[PDB]
């Protein structure tokens, strides 16, 4: 049994034809309507384990789909050139300051 | 009930099924056998979202995995605090070195 | 992100300035 | 069809552009070898590309990418700050060297 | 998000210029200091 | 998207280095007078 | 043989080789010139062709592809000008500092 | 608006720190 995952322009939702239980992860917001949940904003890194049963014609069969989003908008792409270039000059600047302070005494 | 684990580092992406930790498990993507498999996990690279981003199921010889990720090479995430403490620790270590040099040099 | 870069350095610098002024006013 | 077999790959939300046709040459020179990848759009890719099949030497087409992430601002709201900061720093350094030379 | 990156890459050149311009004053100070002491 | 974050982090690093360099130059100039 | 030369100045893009785009006969379309304003990325891109009269436009030598975005009064540089700015600033600072140092030694 | 105010604060406070360091050095 598959749990379809619809996707609008800026919304991520979970649909079934029966009750779905949020056991672990992020539920988002509380919604009283049955057989439907709203995960929330697409850029929230939503994660969780969602437990959805079968339909009337597929009774007494459970399906558990692990839904994991990694669409990061607060992630940083690093290149080795810049970080090494700044770390070496920071180290040399700190050494120099120490030298100066010493000389002062 | 045991949740899946996944660690997307750089371009190579790891997916594991810890349901059967004492055997080796095959792998499919949309009921098609699948870049390569491992002893227990999945070692996949050159990731894309348009393709190879769907529903994954592990099976030996009802717990399903569906994921989507914008893989970014040599590129990870950090929140506000993870960069806010770096300046603090830098200031602390430089101050400690300064105090040590000053006090040791009478 | 901009508020982070605003507050992070300026806090330490501001504190420095204050601790410096306090000393100058106390000595006077 | 129409002796323009090279068709760039579109509809990609990632920082990576692709070019394909239905070996490879850069500016008419032997750089490529074989969907051949081109590169990321951030680095502002350029060049001349070629694909061919059963038919003889096909007809080129070029790609211009302008994506900069390097362009800066040039209106009055920023040049004023630049001039102010530069002049203040210059004046501070001049005062410092002036005094310094006073001791010597 | 374009405007923020625009301003940020404007400020980066400013700060690189200021550091590379303070280096020359450090160099002019160190020569006199070495000559004296 | 994912490149502006380095542009923002590097400018903070350069601000840090600017403060360090000004401290260096101030300390050395103050010492020269003694 | 020679690829078309385009050098965007501000919001003005200038290109020359007729001029069509997806064979559909504001947008400045001149008989021997082509310039274009408010170059939005979403609505203004694709393929461009230089083909003469008397021929169906799909026999041009080679195509074009533009995905440029442009802001108001923003100019970019490779590493030619940055070195020029750095060296001219260093020369100015050295000259002024040396002059004010010599004026100091009275 | 925030980045420009941020850099303005940085500069103003830095100048204040320098002048206060000078004044403290003279008085001592
Ligand atoms: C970043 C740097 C170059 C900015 C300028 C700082 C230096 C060059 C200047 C600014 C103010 C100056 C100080 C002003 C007043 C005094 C008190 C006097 O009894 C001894 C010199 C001393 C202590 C000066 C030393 C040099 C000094 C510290």
């Amino acid at each position: 049994f598959k749990i379809p995952i619809e996707e609008l322009e800026d919304r991520v939702f979970v649909n079934c034809n029966t009750s779905i239980t949020w056991v672990e992860g992020t539920v988002g917001t509380l919604l009283s309507d049955i057989t439907r949940l709203d995960l929330g904003k697409r850029i929230l890194d939503p994660r969780g384990i969602y437990r959805c049963n079968g339909t009337d014609i597929y009774k007494d069969k459970e399906s558990t789909v692990q839904v994991h989003y990694r669409m990061c908008q607060s992630c940083v792409e690093l290149d080795p050139a810049t970080v090494a270039g700044i770390i070496v000059t920071d180290v040399i600047a700190t050494l120099l300051l120490a030298l100066g302070v010493f000389c002062f005494a | 009930q045991t949740p899946y684990k996944v660690s997307i580092s750089g371009t190579t992406v790891i997916l594991t099924c810890p349901q059967y930790p004492g055997s080796e498990i095959l792998w499919q993507h949309n009921d098609k056998n699948i870049i390569g498999s491992d002893e227990d996990h999945l070692s996949l690279k050159e990731f894309s979202e348009l393709e190879q981003s769907g529903y994954y199921v592990c099976y030996p010889r009802n717990f399903y995995l569906y994921l989507r990720a914008r893989v970014c090479e040599n590129c990870m995430e950090m929140d506000v605090m993870s960069v806010a403490t770096i300046v603090i620790v830098d200031i602390c270590i430089t101050g400690g070195l300064l105090l040590l040099v000053y006090y040791w040099s009478k | 992100l901009d508020p982070k870069l605003c507050y992070l350095l300026d806090g330490i610098l501001f504190i420095y300035g204050v601790i410096l002024t306090a000393l100058f006013l106390r000595v006077k | 069809k129409g002796n323009h077999l090279v068709k760039v790959y579109d509809y990609q939300e990632d920082g990576s552009v692709l070019l394909t046709c239905d070996t490879w040459f850069k500016d008419g020179k032997m750089i490529g070898f074989l969907k051949w990848n081109l590169g990321s759009n951030a680095k502002d890719p350029r060049g001349m590309y070629q694909c061919k099949g059963s038919q003889n030497k096909s007809k080129p087409l070029q790609v211009y990418y302008r994506m900069c992430q390097n362009c800066i601002e040039l209106n009055a709201a920023t040049i004023s700050g630049f001039l102010f900061a530069e002049i203040v720093s210059i004046f501070v350094l001049a005062v410092g060297v002036y005094f310094i030379a006073g001791q010597d | 998000t374009l405007l923020l990156q625009l301003t940020n890459t404007s400020a980066y050149y400013m700060y690189l210029l200021l550091l590379l311009k303070s280096v020359v004053y450090f160099a002019i100070i160190t020569c006199c200091l070495l000559r004296r002491t | 998207t994912e490149k502006v974050n380095m542009m923002s982090l590097t400018v903070l690093g350069l601000r840090m280095l600017f403060a360090k360099t000004v401290a260096v130059n101030f300390l050395l100039t103050a010492k020269l007078f003694f």
